[PDB]
């Protein structure tokens, strides 16, 4: 069952070749990982401690870990409301890992054929076994996350086979102890406990909204390259604007600088930020000389 | 060509490229790809969905006691084909489209078959869409005259009234002697768009058979086999009460088998009586 | 994995029962037509997840003699047509060759039915 | 002697172009001297080109043709083998005029400008200044003019006349449906000018395929540009049913409607059909005006057809208006 | 057998006798000239292999006398149907939900055939080689024809015959001609020698 | 017309899919036996890598030409070409929400000196809300009319093709040919054709559509130096489009094309009074205050309709009482069925 070559007219096996598959799995070979260090992530530091402890600590300290005599933890599922720090913790953790890593998407695994979706996850974990030790990030499991149901006329079974062959080169038979998994899903209620067997996917780490201090920190992070006035106050930029999920705060900075150059000054101020907010949402609503 | 379906080739001097018409398979481009001669036409498209859906069974005049019905369907299926002259002088525009509503059995797939082939018209059935709309019209046009037949399923949302109108939209403005036929079990179950007088120029009605019509259909299906010196078939028709076309072919075959069980070569009286006394289920 | 019934915890009824139904016809087959009936063939390990399913057959894998055909049911199916049926007739004919044998097809909803009406390519192939 | 260099083709060029030429569908055209061709098998082929071929049908990739031994793009695919064979691009026109419609006159006048006047006299508008309006909807009650009659008459004094219907728009197998109106407004767009009929769009009988399909008559109607794409005439019985997204008086322009008949068109439309017939002594309106307390446009078509047929069963082209009563109870009672 | 049909010339020494329209006949390598007709080489006759009695079937009486009536009785008493008038019914369709009397009644029919009870499960009619299968199942039908009287038993048809096909990508471009010419093959045997096509399926 | 001498030195060539390099490398013809082969004479060993496709000859089965990737169904989408004739001076009645849209779409222009100057990266996404009367797209035709860039229009149901996973194939393919062009952009018309936010796992009907949309919002932000695809998207429907799509990063600076007020609406018929050979004195603001809560992309039905009244009444000009006859005809009589309070509730 290996991949051994042969002559094209005499048909005798000359030499062997190491086992192969498509480049659709070999496209997941990111080398340009580190530019987002652990300083750009902010306000989530117990999730950084929890994830980074759960992943790259068995990459550098396993034997001490083995001296306690407990099993290395399995894949980590990250989850949060709309957009917090999931993928930024993905390439931030994969930034300073010093291993090999593969940026496997959700809907790369479902295609029109029967064979392809299934063949490429098993060969993805075969790549990770061959090049192990490596960790794998599956972004947006909602692709293979619609779950089993009593299925009359239409149904779906293709995504069922892609998922059910994913979770059995994950926690099927024994040889798991080489390759860790990272998951990231913006929705959790869509998922059956098959993809939650306490072992298939260890610590279900929580991503909340960034709290009362954290958004001030993120507004200090992203606005690090812009020329900011000393007469700035990120704390009132935080405590005024408290529903945002940390992604918009990044923006607040970036189109705050945009309207700061729409004024034409080469240096931004506080009302650029303050006035930059009244732009994240807006949705009009005038004729309010009556809101007293 | 058969395996891989295309090429453009030549034709030899003794082939007279003028008659070789499309969908009439014959070739010889032996090596360089040039024609020689012609072969058996090899049954065009519909020959396929007729012999394939072999559902339509040749029928002629053996209709079991329907004469008002055949008078009305022969009033509107061979007069608009074989005598159009009194329609283009009578002021009538065109009669087309007949709805056959009746109980399951008793007149369907057989009246529209029989008066399709007394006239030798054709009998295209688009009942079902299993293996292959609008392309069928071309075939019908080519046949020149044609008859299209339908399906009746409710019990023995938009099933085939969609295609029904779909071909009444092309059929209304329309190469003219094609006549759609729809059989349904009930007139009330179908669309309000078909309720558009006159979209269905003819609503022929099939009743369940009475005493004498059931002695006629049981007379014919009893004329399929041996009986004896005397039957006097009335006592079997005696309990005909709601019967069905089929409910007659079934009991005549079961009477034949109930004569077959005793290795006997003449269907007696009582095998009918245990046939119709069996099938009351 | 040299996993034994020592690692299987708290389901001694289910594993003594599966062990007896699966290899006890292979230990003493003569007691069954003695009673007067052929032994049963299959068991369906239905349950909530976790719970020791796949493993259970790991413990069966490392405690039996015959070739324990352990397969995931979604590495069966391939993109070519009529290929999976070739694989499954090859599997069961291979079971005819070496006997007695045990064939482990876990997670079987890939081949699991409640057969449909309409997907017509990716489902009627299975 | 300009026809002297033509005969060099059949002794130096047609030896190349004239063999068991193969036909395989063309692909992404690498620049002038080459192209790639997936053949009938599926094997791609980096072919060359021909110098003398007047290349105009390069679109990556309509079924181009090739050479057998060497591989090139020898010819092109005239005899297009037109998809949607039976969409009624009318060559033999039907039999309706300005006269036999004869009823609703305001309406046929308004559609007569809205389709026909950018064809029969296009030199109003740019001399005046406005754009011509797009296609109409023309909804109505059932049998109120044959909605598909004032579009049929809009056929027979114009150029090409392409139609669709709700039934050709929706699909069963599909999963992939909104293709029908992709290449319906691509074939429709190509004629320049052709009129496309969304015949009776009413979308009834999951739901989201119908939703995206309606979204593509919507967007494929008016996305970025348009050729001479007047004739989007929509007949409809249920105007309150369809999603009011079609009319942005852009997607669907000015639109015209009607009350069912009045008695003036009960008379005037009753005497069109029976003008072909032979009844003369007691042509009446007492059995026609207040008989059914409004009778459709068709019910008079079916009363003429069932009338003459019912007096034609007894074989006479005579004038009997008592047989007409049996026709009345026979068709609508 | 290599894909297509294509035109030939046949030699004079062979007689124009055995060339039935499904006669397996040999061709010449590198030439494809016809040389000789062949015995029907193809499926198994199932010599005495399946064993449950028709006495331990249990309960099933009316279905047992209907299948006894319409399968093996018109193969034995083939002419009594030609002494009354009603034809032997051609096929037998067995729809059983969820399955009680399918495959011990079609197993206990196989004892007292004295007839070539050829089995084929209706799932290898699809093969990896394209355009193979129709030739396969017509080999099955003629393999019952030259072994008459025979009982073709093909299981679970809804594997090869459904209501819903797909015009595009050819996973079922060939199974709509597995069913199609089999549907043409069964119509080619109304001359009634002896071949009866009984068939079963869990759901119809 | 004389290419006979050069056809024999062309070598008709078969494209095959290259893979690993040991030298040697493995090709894959997708109909043949995916076999081992080296380079010919002149192509660089750093010119051919995995994944890409090269052409193989048929004589001794060896590679000469490296070849571009395949985009088969999305060739027609591309960046349209030419582009329509309406511009910023046409789509009138807004005046500021152009300028929000304008500064995002027009930074391959002058603008990058400002942004590499005062350290800004510009926003990528733009979203365009409106009821279906405003120039939701008309502005799309303007930014396609002047772009100094590509323009990949891709409308909302060239993605809903019915093989599972295949709609996700066309989206990733679209972003594959999008990255092979510097300073490019893209336009998703009618994106509520991929919505239905994220449903249950019972009778799952939207699921295939979901994953197409899902890979869409994987390409809008995940694991890339991202190029510079200034995405800009226009739909008439709010939150049927779920979160993780509207969130800043992949569609910031959403634009609300509301119905224009009394001042601006004059201006849009001032756009359509660039025609028609109107009367000497005509009261425009009257015609603003008679319709007054219609929609920007209609007043053209007032324009065209009143011109239809003027051509009907055989006049070479356009009065007021055919304007006022028209606003009687396409505001009063065409509000019975034509509804834009139905989408104003949706906003
Ligand atoms: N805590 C945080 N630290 C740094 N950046 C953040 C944080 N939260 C959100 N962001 C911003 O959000 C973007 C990444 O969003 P992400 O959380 O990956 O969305 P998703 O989780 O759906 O992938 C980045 O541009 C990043 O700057
Ligand atoms: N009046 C009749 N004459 C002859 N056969 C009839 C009659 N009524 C019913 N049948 C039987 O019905 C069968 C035809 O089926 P058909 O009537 O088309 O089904 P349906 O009742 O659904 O229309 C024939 O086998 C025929 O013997
Ligand atoms: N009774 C048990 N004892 C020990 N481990 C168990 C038990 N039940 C389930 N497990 C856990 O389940 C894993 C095996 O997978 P399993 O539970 O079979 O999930 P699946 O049924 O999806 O294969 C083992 O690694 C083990 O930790
Ligand atoms: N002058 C007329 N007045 C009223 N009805 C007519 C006239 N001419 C034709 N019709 C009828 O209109 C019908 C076709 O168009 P229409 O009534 O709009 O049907 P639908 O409304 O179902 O599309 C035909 O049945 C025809 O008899
Ligand atoms: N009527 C019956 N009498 C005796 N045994 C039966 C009967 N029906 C089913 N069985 C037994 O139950 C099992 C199931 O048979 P069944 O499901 O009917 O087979 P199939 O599905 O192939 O028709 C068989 O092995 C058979 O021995
Ligand atoms: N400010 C404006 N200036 C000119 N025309 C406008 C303006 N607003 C809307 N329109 C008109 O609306 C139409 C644009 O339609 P569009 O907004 O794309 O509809 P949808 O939003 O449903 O796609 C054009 O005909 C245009 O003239």
């Amino acid at each position: 069952g290996d991949l051994v070559g042969v002559n094209k007219d005499s048909y005798l096996i000359l030499e062997t070749l190491p086992t192969e598959y498509d480049s659709r799995v070999k496209a997941m070979e990111v080398d340009e990982r580190p530019t987002e260090q652990y300083s750009d992530i902010g306000g989530l530091d117990k999730q950084i401690q929890e994830l980074v402890e759960a992943i790259v600590l068995p990459m550098n300290h396993k034997e001490k870990f083995e001296n306690l005599g407990i099993q290395p933890p399995k894949g980590v599922l990250m989850y949060g409301p709309p957009g917090t720090g999931k993928t930024l913790l993905a390439r931030a953790c994969a930034a300073q890992t010093k291993a090999t890593f593969l940026k496997l998407a959700g809907p790369q695994l479902v295609q029109m054929f029967i064979g392809d979706g299934a063949k490429l996850v098993r060969d993805a974990f075969a790549l990770a076994k061959e090049k192990a030790p490596s960790i794998i990030f599956i972004d947006e499991l909602d692709a293979i996350g619609t779950k089993r149901f009593d299925s009359e006329k239409a149904g779906d079974r293709e995504v069922q086979r892609t998922m059910l062959e994913l979770l059995n080169q994950l926690d099927g038979f024994q040889p798991n102890t080489q390759v860790k998994v990272i998951a990231a899903t913006n929705r959790v209620d869509i998922l059956d406990p098959a993809l939650l067997r306490s072992g298939r996917l260890d610590r279900k780490i929580e991503f909340p909204m960034p709290n009362e201090e954290a958004r001030a920190r993120i507004m200090q992070i992203h606005s690090r390259k812009m020329n900011v006035s000393p007469d700035v106050n990120y704390e009132e930029l935080a405590r005024c604007t408290d529903d945002f999920n940390g992604a918009q705060c990044k923006a607040v900075c970036v189109e705050a600088g945009m309207i700061a150059l729409r004024r034409g000054a080469t240096e931004l101020t506080h009302e650029d930020y303050m006035e930059g907010i009244l732009e994240v949402q807006a949705k009009k609503k005038a004729n309010l000389q009556y809101y007293a | 060509v058969h395996p891989e379906g295309k090429f453009v080739v030549d034709v030899d001097k003794n082939i007279d490229i003028n008659d070789v018409t499309p969908n009439c398979r014959v070739a010889l481009r032996n090596d360089s790809y040039t024609l020689h001669k012609i072969l058996p036409n090899k049954v065009d498209p519909l020959v396929s969905l007729m012999m394939v859906e072999k559902v339509p069974d040749s029928t002629y005049e053996m209709i079991g006691g329907l004469d008002k019905q055949i008078k009305e369907i022969k009033e509107v299926i061979e007069l608009p084909v074989k005598h159009p002259e009194l329609f283009e002088a009578l002021g009538i525009a065109q009669p087309k489209g007949v709805l056959l509503y009746g109980p399951p059995g008793t007149g369907k797939t057989l009246l529209a078959r029989a008066v399709a082939h007394h006239t030798d018209c054709t009998f295209i059935r688009v009942s079902g869409s299993e293996l292959v709309v609008r392309e069928l019209f071309v075939m019908a046009r080519e046949h020149a005259p044609s008859i299209i037949f339908m399906d009746e399923i409710d019990s023995i949302s938009g099933g085939d009234s969609e295609v029904q109108r779909t071909m009444l939209e092309l059929l209304n403005q329309l190469t003219k002697n094609i006549k759609v036929i729809m059989a349904t079990n009930r007139i009330d179950i179908l669309d309000s768009a078909l309720l558009r007088p006159g979209r269905i120029d003819r609503k022929i009605e099939f009743p369940p058979p009475n005493e004498e019509a059931r002695l006629d259909i049981l007379k014919i299906h009893s004329r399929k086999m041996n009986l004896t010196r005397g039957i006097n078939l009335r006592k079997i028709a005696e309990l005909m009460p709601g019967a069905s076309g089929a409910e007659v072919k079934g009991v005549c075959t079961e009477a034949g088998m109930y004569a077959l069980r005793e290795r006997r070569v003449h269907v007696t009286q009582e095998d009918f009586e245990m046939a119709v006394a069996k099938v009351m289920q | 994995g040299n996993v034994s019934y020592s690692e299987i915890g708290g389901l001694s009824e289910q594993i003594r029962e599966l062990r007896e139904v699966i290899e006890l016809p292979l230990t003493n087959p003569e007691l069954f037509q003695r009673v007067g009936i052929i032994p049963p063939k299959g068991c369906l390990l239905y349950g909530p997840p976790g719970t020791g399913k796949t493993l259970l057959a790991r413990a069966v894998a490392s405690q039996l003699d015959c070739n324990f055909l352990k397969v995931v049911s979604s590495s069966i199916v391939d993109k070519y047509i009529g290929e999976s049926a070739r694989l499954i007739r090859e599997m069961f004919n291979y079971a005819r060759d070496h006997q007695p044998c045990i064939i482990f097809m876990d997670e079987i909803d890939a081949i699991g039915g409640r057969r449909f009406s309409e997907g017509t390519s990716a489902d009627r192939e299975i | 002697p300009l026809e002297e260099k033509q005969e060099e083709e059949r002794s130096k060029v047609d030896d190349l172009r004239g063999t068991p030429m193969s036909v395989g569908t063309l692909e992404e055209i690498i620049d002038d001297n080459h192209a790639i061709v997936s053949t009938s098998v599926g094997s791609e082929h980096y072919v060359s080109i021909l110098s003398f071929v007047d290349k105009d049908l390069l679109e990556p990739g309509c079924s181009v043709l090739l050479n057998h031994k060497v591989h090139a793009v020898i010819g092109v695919l005239m005899d297009d083998t037109d998809p949607l064979v039976t969409v009624m691009k009318v060559e033999k026109a039907p039999q309706e005029t300005y006269a036999d419609i004869g009823g609703l006159d305001n309406q046929i006048q308004e559609i007569k400008e809205s389709v026909e006047l950018p064809l029969t006299h296009p030199e109003y508008y740019e001399e005046m200044g406005i754009k011509p309006p797009k296609g109409v909807i023309l909804y109505g009650p059932p049998g109120t003019g044959k909605t598909l009659l004032a579009k049929a008459v809009a056929n027979q004094t114009s150029a090409t006349f392409l139609r669709v219907v709700g039934s050709e728009l929706i699909q069963k197998y599909l999963g992939d449906g909104p293709k029908l109106v992709r290449e319906l407004f691509r074939v429709a767009e190509e004629h320049a000018p052709s009129i496309v009929f969304i015949d009776e769009i009413d979308a009834i009988g999951g739901e989201r395929e119908i939703q995206r399909t309606m979204l593509e008559l919507l967007n494929q109607l008016d996305g970025f540009d348009s050729r001479g794409d007047v004739k989007v005439i929509m007949a409809t019985n249920r105007i309150e049913t369809l999603d009011p997204a079609l009319i942005r008086p852009g997607r669907i322009d000015r639109k015209i409607e009607f009350p069912l008949p009045d008695e003036k068109t009960k008379k005037r439309i009753f005497q069109i059909h029976t003008s072909r017939m032979t009844l003369a002594d007691d042509v009446t309106l007492d059995d026609l005006i207040m008989a059914k307390d409004d009778l459709s446009g068709a019910d008079i078509k079916a009363i003429c057809t069932e009338a003459g047929l019912m007096a034609l069963r007894e074989r006479r082209m005579k004038v009997t208006n008592e047989d007409f009563k049996k026709s009345k109870e026979n068709v609508l009672y | 057998t290599t894909g297509s049909n294509y035109y030939v010339r046949i030699l004079s020494t062979i007689d124009r006798e055995l060339l039935k329209p499904n006669a397996s006949v040999a061709l010449h390598k590198h030439s494809n000239a016809l040389v000789d007709v062949l015995p029907p080489e193809a499926m198994l006759t199932s010599d005495q292999k399946p064993d449950v009695m028709y006495a331990d079937i249990g309960g099933m009486d009316i279905q047992k006398q209907e299948v006894r009536e319409a399968v093996e009785l018109p193969l034995t008493h083939f002419e009594l149907y030609k002494q009354i008038g009603i034809d032997p019914p051609r096929g037998v369709l067995m729809y059983g939900p969820p399955g009680c009397g399918k495959t011990m009644l079609a197993k206990a029919v196989a004892h007292h055939t004295t007839a070539a009870f050829i089995r084929v499960v209706g799932s290898e009619f699809v093969q990896k080689y394209l355009g193979e299968g129709p030739r396969m199942v017509r080999d099955v039908f003629r393999l019952a024809k030259e072994n008459a009287p025979a009982i073709i038993f093909i299981d679970e048809i809804d594997a090869i015959a459904t209501k819903r096909f797909d015009a595009q990508t050819g996973a079922d471009r060939e199974v709509q001609r597995i069913l199609l010419e089999l549907l043409n093959q069964m119509d080619g045997f109304d001359q009634n020698v002896n071949v009866k096509v009984i068939m079963a399926t869990n759901r119809a | 017309a004389a290419d006979k001498q050069t056809l024999q030195s062309e070598q008709p060539l078969q494209v095959a899919r290259c893979t690993k390099i040991i030298p040697k490398y493995i090709i894959n013809v997708k109909q043949f036996a995916k076999f081992v082969v080296d380079l010919s004479d002149q192509v660089a060993p750093t010119d051919i890598e995995e994944g890409m496709r090269v052409g193989v000859d048929r004589n001794k089965y060896q590679i000469h030409i490296p070849l571009p990737p395949k985009i088969d169904p999305t060739v027609t989408m591309m960046q349209v070409e030419e582009k329509p004739d309406v511009t910023y001076s046409d789509v009138g009645g807004c005046k500021e929400q152009i300028e929000k849209l304008r500064e995002v779409v027009e930074t391959p222009l002058l603008h990058p000196e400002r942004f590499v100057n005062l350290g800004i990266e510009p926003p990528k996404g733009v979203l365009l809300f409106g009821p279906p009367g405003t120039g939701k797209t008309l502005c799309a035709r303007a930014v396609a009319n002047r772009t100094d860039a590509c323009f990949i229009r891709v409308i909302g149901s060239e993605l809903v093709q019915k093989y599972v996973g295949e709609g996700a194939r066309m989206v990733r393919e679209l972003f594959e040919m999008a990255r092979t062009k510097k300073a490019c952009l893209i336009f998703f018309d009618e994106i509520d054709a991929i919505g239905g936010a994220r449903f249950d796992d019972g009778a799952g009907g939207d699921n295939e559509v979901q994953r197409t949309m899902l890979e869409l919002i994987n390409q809008l932000d995940g694991f890339d130096p991202r190029g510079n695809i200034k995405v800009l998207m226009a739909t008439n429907r709010p939150d049927t489009l779920d979160p993780a799509l509207m969130r800043p990063g992949r569609l910031d600076r959403k634009i609300e094309f509301s119905l224009p007020d009394l001042e601006g609406r004059t201006h849009i018929f001032k756009i359509h009074a660039r025609s028609m050979s109107v009367e000497r004195d005509i009261r425009f603001e009257l015609l603003a205050r008679l319709c007054p809560n219609s929609t920007g992309a209609e007043i053209r039905s007032v324009c065209t309709e009143a011109g239809m009244f003027a051509i009907r009444a055989r006049r070479k000009i356009a009065t007021e009482k055919d304007f006022l006859e028209a606003v009687n005809k396409v505001i009063k009589s065409y509000a019975k069925f034509s509804a834009t309070p139905r989408y104003m509730t949706y906003n």
